[PDB]
């Protein structure tokens, strides 16, 4: 809550990231970029721990 | 420069004085009043070291006389509560970094 | 595309993992892949409460820094999460 | 001989600090570079109920009867690591980095 | 053997000592039976609201401070690990 | 006109203690003082004794 | 203000009225609120109480019964009747 | 906030110095006193002194009420959070 009131006080490079998204109802929902980076750490952490 | 150079440890130190409303069932006017007293109130007997009791002695004494008997008040780095409350009767404001103020009317 | 999609059909191919859950924001099953309905349904519910619960405690110490990877690990099997604001992804792999 | 093995975990590389807490949630040694008591009952107050909910959540809501957790590790931005373990009634919250991070407070050091 | 670990602790407790026996229990099986903070307060509030009747007030957190008026014999304040269960009844 | 006689009669209310208490503190043991650093030191010290 | 437990009720032991005046009024409010609750329709309870004495005692009876109030009232010689059951308190005296 | 009274005095007649008397009294005895029963003692008293005896007044947070009154000399109003009930019998 305090850092929302500090965004509004200093305007200044306003958060991007518009919320957009992928949408598309079903048929591949977003699984897209934030998730994407989950997906290739989970696959990585997965192999680790069996090697 | 901006947010970016912004870190939390500056972002405290930078502003003290700074107000942040969370929850609001009060009605417009009674809240103008309490603001005023509690923020006076708390900064006077934060004392060299924030006496937690030392603030809600002065803030319960401050409430019971202007406006009713039965005024109960409480502050916190983070808790959590269920409260049984009359209607327009309840105030809950956190001051800036670690202080969460609820405050009401039983 | 085949990227996701394609990499989450490797990791449940994969030798020893018994499933990949996608759970949404708001405690919901977008794909489940285990064996048994009643482990799944289990996961949907429980497991996303406990990254939330997870995400609290690191956040409470600094909170600039928050949760990217929450890795538990059980007797039998291995719990590991990677939650993003859109989607968590949840897998459980049995220890060699 | 005690002392030696808090001396062994800032000795490996990326140990930042450690706090040890007992069934109760007292901390019983910390080290210096992380807050020391200020901090540790505000650490130790996350992780007990952390570890006790997990504890309870995975012996029930994922119906798998004797399970207990062994290790829970916190991945994080920056390059902090929360590693929980328990031996016996005691339990601990270790804090590494990595080679980025060790190096930036290598930096910071010089 | 939790039970026993947990070893609920009463700092003050403004109460008759068989209704603060009862608290201890209720406050050891409310910890075990809840997966959150905000669970906590709610089944304490809700089991002492039916077996004793009125209008309580249950807080409980990590570090807060607490000035209150309360129906006098009608206050407990007990800390368990890092959890200060604060129950307290008013008129 | 009966004789009158005046009688009043209030509702008991219920006592209103006021007490203020602050938990910034850990959870020690009662019998050992958070604040006392003596009282901490030993009772960590009969703990490393197993 | 020592009060007393007589006829499953809690009156003011001194009873300011006749004892059984007293006796038939509580009675009736613990048979009236047998059927109608005080939580639930409160208003209708205390109508039918008032009524009541009027028909078998003297008129012009004052009735108020409520979980919190305070009053000095002016009443006849031995017409004041005030009773505490399980929380509620009833007042009421003759005019 | 007093958003429901009920105003059965007379009004008409320059009597109206006996229904404002009821909102002017209850202010002052209600803010010194505080108490419930010591209220009902002041108001009584007062309007007993000037509009002569027989007043029954009764002062609660919360209670029920049905009574016989004398037509145009009962007042039922809000003083902030408490509820005064006034009136002549007899």
């Amino acid at each position: 809550a305090y850092y929302a009131e500090i965004m509004k006080d200093h305007q200044i490079e306003n958060k991007k990231k518009k919320e957009v998204d992928q949408d598309k109802k079903q048929d591949q929902s977003m699984y897209s970029t934030s998730f994407k980076r989950c997906c290739k750490i989970m696959e990585r952490m997965v192999v680790q721990n069996d090697q | 420069k901006a947010v970016t150079d912004m870190d939390i440890n500056e972002l405290r130190k930078l502003m003290i004085g700074k107000a942040i409303i969370n929850s609001s069932d009060m009605q417009g006017d009674l809240l103008q009043e309490a603001q005023d007293v509690i923020q006076s109130g708390i900064e006077n007997n934060s004392a060299p070291v924030l006496n937690i009791e030392a603030a809600c002695k002065y803030i319960k004494e401050n409430l019971d006389k202007k406006f009713g008997p039965t005024w109960q008040c409480i502050i916190g780095e983070g808790y959590a509560y269920d409260v049984t409350v009359q209607n327009n009767t309840l105030l809950f404001m956190f001051y800036n970094g670690n202080l969460a103020v609820l405050i009401f009317k039983s | 595309m085949s990227e996701v999609e394609d990499t989450l059909n490797r990791i449940k191919t994969h030798k020893t993992v018994l499933g990949y859950l996608i759970v949404n924001s708001e405690g919901g099953v977008v794909r489940g892949a285990f064996k048994d309905e009643e482990e799944s349904k289990n996961i949907a519910n429980s497991i996303p409460l406990l990254t939330k619960k997870a995400r609290s405690v690191v956040r409470d110490l600094d909170p600039t820094n928050d949760l990217v990877f929450l890795r538990i690990q059980t007797k039998l099997n291995e719990i590991m999460v990677a939650p993003d604001d859109e989607f968590s992804l949840i897998v459980i792999q049995t220890k060699g | 001989n005690a002392d030696d093995q808090l001396k062994q975990l800032s000795a490996l590389e990326g140990a930042n600090g450690y706090v040890i807490f007992n069934e109760s949630g007292i901390p019983l040694k910390r080290h210096e570079k992380s807050i020391s008591h200020e901090k540790a009952v505000h650490i130790a107050a996350l992780v007990s109920d952390l570890w006790n909910v997990s504890k309870k959540v995975i012996q029930r809501d994922l119906k798998t009867p004797e399970n207990d957790i062994e290790v829970i590790r916190l991945r994080t931005k920056h390059s902090y690591e929360y590693i929980i373990t328990q031996s016996g009634d005691f339990t601990m919250l270790a804090i590494q980095l990595c080679g980025k991070a060790i190096e930036e407070a290598k930096k910071a050091a010089a | 053997s939790h039970l026993d670990k947990v070893q609920p602790v009463i700092k003050n407790s403004d109460m008759s000592v068989e209704m603060q026996k009862e608290v201890e229990e209720v406050a050891k099986k409310a910890i075990d039976y809840c997966n959150t903070d905000k669970e906590i307060a709610t089944f304490i509030k809700d089991d002492f609201r039916s077996r004793y009747h009125g209008t309580w007030h249950c807080i409980v957190g990590r570090n807060f401070g607490s000035f209150v008026t309360f129906e006098r014999s009608y206050y407990i304040y007990l800390y368990v690990g890092q959890l200060a269960i604060l129950l307290f009844k008013t008129g | 006109i009966a004789e009158l006689s005046e009688h009043s009669v209030n509702t008991e209310r219920v006592k209103t203690g006021d007490r203020g208490m602050s938990h910034k503190e850990g959870g020690w043991p009662g019998n050992v003082d958070p604040n006392e650093a003596q009282e901490t030191g030993r009772f960590k010290k009969r703990i490393e004794k197993s | 203000q020592q009060y007393k437990t007589f006829m499953g009720a809690r009156v003011l032991w001194p009873p300011e009225c006749a004892d059984d005046i007293l006796e038939g009024a509580i009675r009736e409010t613990q048979d009236a609120l047998k059927k109608f609750e005080i939580a639930r329709e409160g208003q209708k309870i205390a109508e039918h109480l008032k009524k009541y004495m009027d028909d078998h005692f003297d008129p012009y009876w004052h009735v108020f019964f409520g979980k919190n109030f305070g009053c000095q009232a002016v009443h006849n010689k031995n017409r004041f009747i005030y009773f505490y059951i399980e929380k509620t308190a009833f007042l009421m005296y003759q005019t | 906030h007093a958003n429901e009274q009920i105003i059965d005095m007379p009004e008409n007649s320059e009597m109206k110095s006996m229904k404002n008397d009821a909102f002017s009294q209850a202010k002052f005895a209600v803010e010194n006193y505080k108490f419930e029963n010591k209220i009902s003692s002041h108001i009584k008293k007062f309007f007993d002194e000037k509009y002569g005896p027989n007043w029954h007044c009764v002062v609660g947070k919360h209670f029920n009420a049905y009574v016989s009154y004398d037509s145009k000399n009962f007042i039922f109003f809000y003083e902030g959070q408490l509820a005064i009930l006034l009136y002549r019998k007899g």
